[PDB]
């Protein structure tokens, strides 16, 4: 009965995710899950170092997931 | 090629070492796996931090706990 | 016969209503008293029940 | 229209390295190969290492399975 | 699906807060609140464990990881006090 | 299933420690079947705290670390089916 | 578990001479 | 069948037999004591448990200098929910 | 009692019913009725039994030696394959061709002198003469007998078995034989009265690898 | 006369302690000893009277001035009462307070003298009146149980035609607690 | 039992300690809570203080509590009359 977290408002679009250990990423949503688990392409990692790490397509858990802000206007 | 029950059908009897979430470490013969992946150990060495405290013997490892499991 | 084929476990455990188990003196006690229905008499019931609650008290602390 | 189980998929077609990081232990990260998943999203990884970041330690670690629910990320 | 996510199926659209899991509280208008309490919000205010503010016109929160919401008093009355 | 115990042990003077550390000594009123306990004459102790005396509790059935019950009671009429 | 020991009565009954169940 | 066969086998073997098993559970306190059941989710009630755990006096003196004391006491009869058992264990 | 005395040997008699006084004998039977039907309801599953049950026996039934009674039934639930009747420690035993559904038990305890102390005959001899007796009432021709001899505390059973029944009977004697109150306080009696008792093994010297248990909870004193 | 009487003297100071402070072990350093409290404590049969293998040597009490005075001194018979511990329970754990105490007794005994000059690491530490031991810290008290032990191990090596070095923690427990290895 | 304890001032307890008390209105199987007239506290909570015996306190007004947070309750008065 799991339905899907309704976010083709945010497909392709920018993102700033906040992941659970205080943690930030930055990418393009790609899709998915009804678990709201999302592909992302283009990611730039964003630590609390300070410097920017670009990695590409990566799979986030959405037990991680606690935000997403579209940077992009949708 | 190889999906993670038949991996854990893989290693029921050789010794393996399971690493809890909260940094122990577990080596042993493992017996048997449920579908939750709830751990059936059978001559366990407990690694707290990469240094044995103890053998212990006969264990259950609860599945919400586990970190991963490693095959030595 | 071609019997079945296993081990049976047979325990014959003696216990009171709490769990504990019981000494065969006892045991045997009790036995007498279901069998005759009757019982003991006052001042041994309050020897009894006093022995109860002073091992309770010891084993709180 | 791709779904992370459409990567992971694709992923083990291609075989090549990954990094999982974890729930909360924001320093500890896994790295390895996916041979194989379903869904409890369970992975065995193959001759995955710990790195530990702040110290940047890669303790080898060999034909590994890990737990579904401590993931954070995958990152290629 | 009892009353309380009723109650923020009435919030839609309307001035709500979500505090989080890590202490973020988030004050803003909502566009749309699920079942499982995921929250997309708009115009919002976020203001940090570090005391800071910050500003932007839209966000969504995990329902997960909601703490609590603050929703209006403009609910408080109708309908649901035969509850 | 274990939490079927529970409920037939209405009226009891249990305490329950919680994953706060809170003890929460009370007669024990009505079990959920995820152990959600509601409890009445309580003599809760917040941890860290000076205990405080409370008419009617309602715990929450995961926040529970385990219970403690007393001395005087038949489990092996208990755990039956 | 067990059960105390089901006994029953020999001498002062007033019945039959046969066992009751 | 496979009640008595699965990672469970260690409880169900255990209060077969009525002897004691050791449980390391969330927050460090140590359960010593007797399954009298247990379920799926290890709602293990125990009876004649020494619940061991360890403390510091908290800087008694006030410049932080202590060291730990193992602590433990007595509960009759508990019923420990299984959500923080991290591991159960029978004893050698 | 069923203790038999061939000429009047007062002293024997007076120490004798001073030992069984009280009942004991009629305590034995039933308390040893009471314990084999708690196994057979522990393994009522694994035997497919229906239920067990408690044969009201006549109260002297335990000293009538001329007659008997049964004392458990087993009711099945279905009809099993019972075999000949053959000896408790008859490892071998064929199958009788025949199928049964209520099975009884009974339970025979003798007072075994020098002469008669032969367990398994006396008990084949009561089973094949009780199953054809006229005044002894069973309540299915197929059950088992088990006699207990007190006096030399021997153990055998001769009737017809199912399958399980004769593994079941052999463990929950010898665990009788073993552990049972009723025995035990006769044992202790006859101890008492023959003024023969037991030694002990002294004390285990508190050691340099024992002393550890010297700050136990138990309060302990140097002297 | 002798044996009995001091049976029926220590079974009523154990009469006269409630049940609650009764204890259920006694272990007797004299072997020709538990014989006749077997008998006379045959009210009390929850006890269990045993031998030690092992002696302690509490006569460095006596040594020692104050109880040895107090002896002495004492022209009516009493049931005098102390804490060998002089606050180590606070402090330490009742094993290792029983351990430091046996180690304390057996320097004294060896040595009396140069075990109190030891046991008094310097001549401005006091032990208070209520007390027995001088009052040290746990750094004191490890450096001069250390030395203590030393000392002990001197004099065994010296009496028993052995060397130090040649004996394991295993030997050195079992000979600081009164064992013949 | 907790229809019993509808519109009352109950005192929830939150799994960080930020307790609220507020109108019991609407709960749910999750526990999740719906709270008119509630307030937050954090370090003091009155028993007739020496000093004040309401600081650390917030205004809030109706909240939505997620039950993944949630406690315990107790009614601290009766219910207003409006």
């Amino acid at each position: 009965k799991a339905h899907p977290p309704e976010l083709k408002k945010f497909m392709d679009k920018k993102l700033s995710l906040k992941l659970n250990g205080g943690r930030h990423v930055q990418g393009i949503l790609r899709g998915f899950d009804p678990f709201m688990n999302l592909v992302i392409d283009e990611c730039v990692e964003m630590a609390t170092s300070g410097q920017q790490n670009n990695i590409g397509m990566v799979v986030i858990r959405g037990n991680s997931i606690i935000m997403l802000e579209a940077l992009e206007r949708v | 090629p190889l999906n993670p029950k038949p991996f854990l059908n893989g290693l029921t009897g050789k010794p393996v070492m399971v690493k809890l979430k909260w940094g122990m470490e577990y080596k042993g013969y493992l017996v048997s796996v449920d579908g939750y992946m709830n751990m059936q150990l059978a001559n366990t060495e407990e690694y707290i931090d990469g240094a044995l405290s103890g053998h212990l013997g006969e264990v259950l490892i609860r599945c919400n706990n586990v970190l991963y499991i490693r095959g030595v | 016969k071609e019997k079945d084929g296993y081990k049976p476990d047979v325990k014959i455990e003696y216990v009171d209503e709490t769990g504990r188990k019981l000494t065969p003196k006892e045991a045997f006690r009790q036995l007498s008293h279901r069998f005759h229905g009757k019982g003991s008499g006052k001042m041994k019931t309050e020897r009894r029940m006093k022995k109860l609650d002073e091992e309770a008290l010891l084993k709180k602390m | 229209m791709v779904q992370p189980i459409n990567l992971i998929f694709r992923y083990l077609q291609n075989r090549s390295r990954i990094q999982v990081w974890l729930y909360e232990q924001v320093n500890m990260r896994i790295e390895g190969c996916i041979i194989g998943f379903d869904e409890y999203m369970n992975l065995v990884l193959d001759d995955a290492e710990e790195i530990h970041s702040k110290t940047k330690s890669r303790k080898q670690l060999g034909r590994i399975m890990l737990k579904g629910d401590n993931i954070t990320l995958l990152q290629s | 699906i009892g009353v309380p996510i009723k109650v923020l199926h009435e919030a839609e659209g309307h001035i709500v807060t979500c505090e989080t899991n890590t202490g973020e509280v988030y004050r803003g208008k909502l566009i749309e609140a699920e079942d499982n309490m995921n929250c997309q919000m708009s115009n919002i205010t976020v203001t940090y464990r570090d005391g800071r503010v910050a500003q932007l016109e839209q966000v969504y929160i995990r329902g997960s990881k909601i703490r609590f919401l603050i929703l209006p008093d403009m609910l408080k009355n109708a309908p649901m006090l035969k509850s | 299933k274990l939490v079927r115990f529970l409920m037939k042990l209405s009226h009891e003077t249990v305490t329950i420690e919680l994953k706060n550390g809170t003890q929460v000594h009370g007669t024990i009123t009505g079990v959920d079947v995820s152990m959600n306990t509601h409890l009445k004459a309580v003599k809760m102790t917040l941890k860290n705290r000076e205990p405080v005396q409370l008419e009617t509790l309602s715990i929450r059935g995961n926040n529970i670390r385990y219970f403690i019950l007393p001395d005087s009671l038949p489990l092996d009429t208990l755990l039956v089916d | 578990v067990s059960q105390k020991r089901k006994y029953r009565q020999y001498m002062n009954r007033k019945g039959g001479f046969n066992r009751p169940l | 069948e496979e009640f008595n066969t699965g990672p469970l086998s260690v409880l169900t073997q255990s209060v077969k037999n009525n002897t004691q098993v050791l449980i390391n559970c969330r927050n460090n306190k140590k359960l010593l004591g007797r399954v009298k059941a247990f379920d799926r989710h290890c709602n293990m009630v125990l009876e004649n448990v020494k619940e061991m755990w360890t403390e510091v006096p908290k800087s008694g003196k006030g410049k932080k200098k202590s060291k730990p004391v193992n602590k433990d006491r007595y509960i009759s009869k508990m019923f420990l929910r299984g959500d923080s058992v991290i591991v159960v264990l029978r004893n050698p | 009692t069923g203790i038999f005395m061939h000429g009047k040997i007062p002293t024997l008699k007076i120490s004798l019913i001073q030992i069984f006084r009280a009942h004991l004998w009629q305590k034995i039977h039933e308390s040893i009725v009471m314990d084999l039907c708690q196994v057979f309801d522990q393994e009522l599953d694994a035997l497919e039994i229906e239920t067990v049950q408690k044969e009201t026996i006549h109260p002297r039934k335990s000293y009538k030696m001329n007659s008997s009674c049964a004392d458990i039934l087993l009711f099945a639930s279905y009809k099993w394959n019972v075999s000949r009747p053959s000896l408790l420690a008859d490892s071998k035993d064929v199958m009788d061709s025949t199928t049964t559904q209520k099975y009884w038990i009974d339970i025979q305890l003798r007072w075994g002198d020098y002469d008669s102390h032969d367990i398994e005959r006396y008990a084949r001899a009561k089973f094949l003469d009780y199953t054809t007796d006229n005044m002894s009432i069973y309540p299915s021709p197929t059950g088992v007998l088990i006699a207990i001899d007190l006096a030399y505390n021997l153990h055998s059973a001769y009737g017809n078995w199912f399958p399980g029944s004769k593994p079941l009977i052999q463990q929950a004697m010898a665990k009788i034989m073993k552990a049972n109150p009723a025995l035990y306080v006769l044992r202790e009696r006859i101890r008492k009265g023959l003024q023969l008792y037991s030694s002990e093994p002294t004390e285990p010297y508190l050691s340099s690898q024992n002393y550890g248990e010297l700050f136990s909870n138990q309060i302990i004193w140097f002297v | 006369l002798a044996k009995w009487k001091t049976a029926e003297e220590v079974a009523a100071l154990i009469r006269s302690l409630p049940v609650e402070e009764q204890p259920k072990q006694i272990i007797v350093t004299r072997k020709g000893m538990l014989d006749p409290l077997e008998v006379h404590l045959l009210d009390f049969p929850n006890i269990v009277i045993k031998g030690s293998e092992l002696q302690l040597p509490f006569q460095a009490c006596l040594k020692v001035e104050k109880f040895g005075d107090l002896i002495l001194k004492a022209t009516e018979p009493q049931m005098v009462l102390f804490n060998l511990y002089d606050d180590w329970l606070k402090t330490i754990s009742s094993y290792t307070a029983f351990s430091r105490l046996i180690l304390i007794l057996r320097a004294l005994h060896v040595n009396n003298d140069r075990a109190k000059v030891i046991l008094k690491p310097d001549k401005t530490t006091i032990t208070e009146p209520h007390h027995i031991w001088p009052t040290l810290t746990d750094e004191e008290w490890i450096k001069v149980e250390v030395q203590l032990k030393d000392l002990i191990l001197a004099d065994y090596g010296k009496k028993n035609n052995v060397n130090v070095a040649s004996l394991t923690q295993s030997e050195i427990r079992d000979i600081i607690l009164g064992m013949e290895i | 039992k907790m229809l019993q304890h509808i519109d009352y001032r109950m005192r929830c307890i939150l799994q960080d300690g930020r307790i609220f008390i507020g109108t019991f209105k609407a709960f749910d199987k999750h526990m999740n809570l719906i709270l008119c007239d509630c307030d937050e506290f954090r370090k003091i909570k009155p028993k007739n203080s020496k000093q004040a015996e309401r600081e650390e306190k917030r205004v809030l007004g109706l909240v939505l509590l997620r039950g993944e947070n949630l406690v315990s309750m107790t009614v601290e008065g009766p219910p207003p009359k409006d």
